[PDB]
């Protein structure tokens, strides 16, 4: 209690002790992110459907 | 006195907090977002059902290949099964009847899974006499294994309703590292691509990053409502997101260290079980109480899609590493691959 | 058909469970039972060679217990002291304690070779038998076979069918008795039936009743001398009791032909009628109803006493209303308000041998029916006992006919025991009276319905079928316990020899959390599956396959009871509002299925509700 009461207070001093940076910045580094990778996500880029294991592939190991 | 003197320096803390996380909080997400353009209309199909279990699927987890994957179900079953052909690779019985995980080692050598008995339970797939056998029971948790996951053939993090997770040395069986902080019952855990740090979701509605290496809570996210029951990383490891009881998912970057995007909809009113990004991490896609699993452009919130197959909760998703394709475990018994 | 089948080794899963819900699996409960001690011996003697030199010396006891006479003991007072012994006491951890072997040896020394003189051995033999040993024996086998033969016992559903009638042996009160024979077993019985509607009729429900409960308490130990039951059961429009068999016809009949008997004559008639009563007496039952014609003869003119309808518990409250017939029953018995107890049959015993002597009842004279003259003397009148009866002769017929219960033989608290030592019978053994080997005196020789049956009359006998577990264990053990053992053994062994053939699934039921496992038949179409139970699911197979199909424990909201048609039924109600329903093949069954299904449930509700991620939420 009194133990688990400084416990909090150690670890808040941890939580407040980092230093940050801006959202508009973090924001940006993520839709950097996503555009250097759009060309290699399926999902987005849709590869040829006879390289497609569940399109038109034939041929496996 | 001292309950009151540090009670009130909790607050001037947590104060601080708040404030220097407003400091930052100079633009949002979906603004900074605003001119990209949309994903548009994602329509994926089921390119496979996959069955044999006998009952609720519970969790299921990809193999690195992007070709075989785990399941586990209340049937008491693992299940191994080749996507590409739908034929089972395995089918372990497990000891313990109530099993709510399984995990699937990068190697491929290894899987784990485990739930009210309390033990992660490690099974090796590739015998000297070509059996499937546990190689390790790893006691040590006093609540239900609710996750976990390998960093290795010999290293796994495990999450549990204790409200603690802990990483484990496989050959010893012995807890490396626990990880206390947590004030109720963990459910998830997701690691970060170089296995430093994690992030875990619990019942009391906060997730934290633990660096793995030394043992210790270094931030903690707030916003959710009620139980976060799922949680993953963003690929470059400097953002999560997270799945509640609250019907929203939220998108937490580490740096900035708050709140950057929820993901909701005033026509879902129930809980998200399972949440996972498409490979570059522009889709989130989460699984759903209500039967379905929503595609979420995670850069401008909108919703892009639907999975709509299953006939009960989807319980469990993950995508592929080649981002090919997504898998979703149901508690109508079938697992199904989308794209 | 006719014959017995077990049923197959796997049942042993729901039998154990079974038994040991009601403590039955103790050394003490099975090698008790006479197929548990068959067993248990065949498991030790062939099966556990350090458990052999015991029972074979158990045994070598219990033949020395029997022998006849004191001459035949001193012989194998010391044979026995010989062979086996010096096994025993060379062979460790098998000493016998000195403690024990003194004792023998202090009687033995001093020549003294009761029966009970090798008894201390049978105490630590037994000491040995029921630790490890039994252990072992619950982990064999030959305890799945006890599991399999236990089963057949307490799932035993009597009918005519089940019986081969051969002939009409006696037209009684509510029905006729027959002669007849087991199918199962071939076992020679007499059938008492009993007419529902002749009970309905003359309001004759409680002496039917009454005779079922007193058999009942009488059946136990194996009485030489008393028509016992084995089986109790009834149909649609009678009631079944199976007897032993008599086919010699009553003392009162024999009287008629042969005219009155000699002292040495009677004297052997009231010998094995005294040990009948004294049966009883000690079962707390007093009989109440002694006289010539419920004395029946086998074939060979050895006696039991019969018609059990009249007889009485004592052993909580005392009766006192007066019971009996006329010429026979006690001073205490006639009178309104006063209690008795086995006194009664003491004084009845008197009247009947007197009648067997002279003709008539004592307080009988000149052939009277006044019921109520005969009850007046039987109260006030002194027994003329004539001049021809000899002194022994009136010593104990005063005795039994004492008017006074505290003056009377057998009344003054060692009960037969003191009839016994009567210098009447100065002249037997009893032991051999017990034994059935003085010769009888007489060899046999050779030879409406306007009434309607209503629901609520049935309700009287819903608890009337019963099963006296010795006898049917002595009955197959004496016919075809050995063969049916062997050929089921065969049974087994080529099963196990075609599932390898097969490549063997090696059970399913192992290395999980299995709780319980085997047949049941779902749904006419009934469908005959095997069931495994888990903690939080029921899943079921058919032959050659895995289970590929379940229900799971949070769909059941209820396990309850059900008759379809007549036969009984599991009802699981079903989450979707669907009916699940299971038969099983015993009654046993039924009552673990039935326990274990709901304590499956009740469980795995109470885990999953404190499982955020396995419970049901606000859809
Ligand atoms: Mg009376």
């Amino acid at each position: 209690s009194i133990a688990q009461a400084r416990k909090l207070v150690e670890q808040l001093k941890m939580e407040a002790n980092i230093d940050r940076i801006k959202v508009s910045k973090a924001a940006a580094d993520l839709m950097a992110y996503c555009e250097a990778h759009a060309k290699e996500d399926p999902l987005l880029t849709p590869v040829p459907a006879s390289e497609n294991p569940f399109r038109e592939k034939k041929f496996f190991c | 006195s001292e309950l009151d003197q540090l009670r009130q320096e909790a607050e001037q803390l947590k104060n601080q907090i708040r404030d220097a996380r407003k400091a930052c909080a100079d633009a949002t997400l979906s603004q900074i977002t605003n001119n990209i353009d949309p994903v548009g209309r994602i329509q994926m199909r089921t390119r496979r059902t996959l069955r044999g279990h006998l009952a609720k699927i519970y969790a299921m987890h990809w193999g690195t290949d992007s070709r075989l994957l785990v399941s586990a179900s209340q049937d008491g079953k693992l299940i191994i099964w080749d996507s590409y052909t739908t034929n089972k690779v395995h089918a372990i019985p497990l000891r313990s009847s109530w099993v709510m995980t399984c995990a699937y080692a990068p190697s491929g050598n290894y899987v784990a899974c485990g739930g009210l008995d309390n033990i992660c339970s490690i099974y090796n797939l590739k015998t000297r006499e070509g059996n499937v056998r546990v190689s390790r029971e790893l006691a040590g948790h006093t609540g239900y294994l609710s996750c976990c996951r390998f960093l290795d053939d010999n290293q796994i993090v495990t999450s549990s309703g204790d409200t603690t997770c802990a990483l484990w040395d496989i050959e010893t069986g012995q807890q490396t590292t626990t990880f206390t902080g947590h004030t109720g019952d963990v459910m998830s855990l997701s690691l970060a691509p170089d296995t430093r740090l994690f992030v875990s979701g619990a019942c009391d509605a906060s997730a934290k990053l633990w660096d793995v290496r030394e043992g210790m809570c270094r931030q903690t996210f707030t916003g959710h409502e009620s139980d976060i029951n799922a949680i993953c990383f963003f690929p470059n490891g400097n953002a999560f997101a997270t799945g509640s009881d609250d019907a929203t998912c939220r998108l937490f970057d580490l740096r900035a260290d708050q709140e950057l995007m929820t993901y909701s909809h005033d026509n879902i009113i129930c809980g998200i079980t399972s949440v996972s990004f498409s490979k570059s991490g522009r889709l989130l896609l989460a699984g759903y109480d209500d039967f379905n699993c929503n595609v979420w452009d995670a850069l401008k919130a909108d919703r892009a899609g639907v999975l709509a197959g299953h006939d009960n909760r989807v319980s469990c998703l993950g995508v592929t590493d080649d981002g090919m394709a997504v898998a979703t475990g149901s508690w109508d018994s079938f697992l199904k691959i989308w794209n | 058909s006719k014959k017995i089948l077990l049923p197959e080794p796997s049942i042993r899963s729901v039998m154990q469970k079974y038994l040991e819900d009601r403590g039955e699996v103790t050394f003490e409960k099975i090698f008790s039972q006479k197929l548990g001690y068959l067993l248990f011996r065949d498991f030790c003697l062939n099966h556990l060679e350090e458990a052999r030199p015991l029972v074979e010396f158990y045994e070598e006891i219990k033949k020395y217990e029997k022998l006849e006479t004191e001459e035949e003991r001193v012989a194998r007072s010391r044979e026995i002291f010989d062979s086996y012994i010096m096994k025993e006491l060379l062979a460790c951890s098998h000493p016998f304690s000195k403690s024990a072997t003194e004792h023998v040896q202090g009687h033995l020394g001093k020549k003294q070779v009761p029966p009970d003189l090798f008894q201390p051995y049978i105490e630590e033999i037994c000491q040995n038998l029921r630790g490890d040993v039994f252990q072992k024996f619950i982990e064999s086998d030959k305890f799945t076979r006890f599991c399999q033969w236990k089963n057949v016992e307490l799932n035993i559903h009597l009918t005519m069918n089940d019986f081969s009638v051969h002939r009409i042996i006696g037209r009684g009160g509510f029905g006729e008795v027959y002669g007849c024979r087991k199918a199962d077993t071939g076992k020679m019985y007499a059938m008492k039936c009993l007419d529902k509607k002749r009970i309905k009729m003359k309001q004759g429900e409680t002496l039917a009743l009454n005779e079922r409960i007193m058999l009942s308490l009488v059946s136990t130990g194996d009485c030489p001398f008393i028509v016992c039951m084995s089986y109790a059961f009834h149909t649609p429009d009678k009631l079944s009791f199976i007897l032993d068999l008599m086919n010699g016809g009553d003392l009162h009949y024999h009287l008629s032909q042969h005219g009155v008997f000699s002292e040495a004559d009677m004297r052997f008639y009231a010998a094995e009628i005294i040990l009948g009563l004294e049966h009883m007496h000690n079962r707390f039952v007093v009989y109440r109803d002694l006289k010539p014609a419920n004395i029946l003869l086998d074939e060979h003119g050895h006696v039991r006493i019969s018609d059990l309808g009249l007889a009485c518990d004592f052993s909580k409250k005392k009766p006192h209303a007066s019971v009996g017939t006329h010429g026979y029953m006690a001073p205490e018995v006639l009178q309104k308000g006063v209690a008795y107890d086995s006194s009664a049959d003491w004084f009845s015993l008197g009247c009947m041998l007197f009648k067997l002597l002279r003709g008539h009842s004592p307080f009988r004279q000149h052939k009277t029916k006044d019921k109520h003259e005969i009850d007046r003397m039987t109260l006030t009148m002194a027994v003329e006992l004539p001049d021809s009866f000899s002194p022994e002769l009136r010593s104990l017929l005063e005795g039994l006919l004492q008017r006074d219960v505290n003056r009377r033989l057998g009344c003054l608290g060692r009960g037969a025991q003191e009839v016994k030592e009567s210098p009447f019978f100065r002249s037997l053994d009893w032991q051999m009276v017990f034994l059935q080997k003085y010769p009888p005196p007489l060899i046999p020789p050779r030879g409406t319905k306007g009434i309607k049956l209503l629901d609520s009359d049935q309700e009287l006998y819903r608890n009337f079928p019963l099963t006296i577990s010795e006898r049917w264990q002595q009955e197959v053990a004496e016919t075809v316990f050995d063969t049916i053992n062997a050929e089921t053994d065969r049974l087994e062994a080529r099963k196990k020899a075609k599932n390898k053939q097969l490549g063997h699934e090696e059970d399913y039921a192992l290395g999980k959390d299995c709780i319980m496992h085997g047949y049941m038949s779902k749904m006419t179409q009934w469908q005959r599956r095997y069931f495994y139970l888990f903690p939080n699911r029921l899943e079921w197979r058919g032959e050659g396959e895995a289970p590929q199909s379940l229900l799971t424990m949070e769909e059941i909201q209820s396990v309850e009871e059900t008759q379809i048609k007549e036969r009984k039924c599991l009802l699981l109600k079903i989450r979707g509002g669907k009916q699940f329903i299971l038969q099983c093949d015993s009654d046993p069954e039924l009552v673990q299925w039935k326990k274990e299904l709901r304590d499956a449930y009740r469980e795995a509700q109470q885990l999953v509700q404190r499982v955020p991620k396995m419970k049901n939420k606000p859809r």
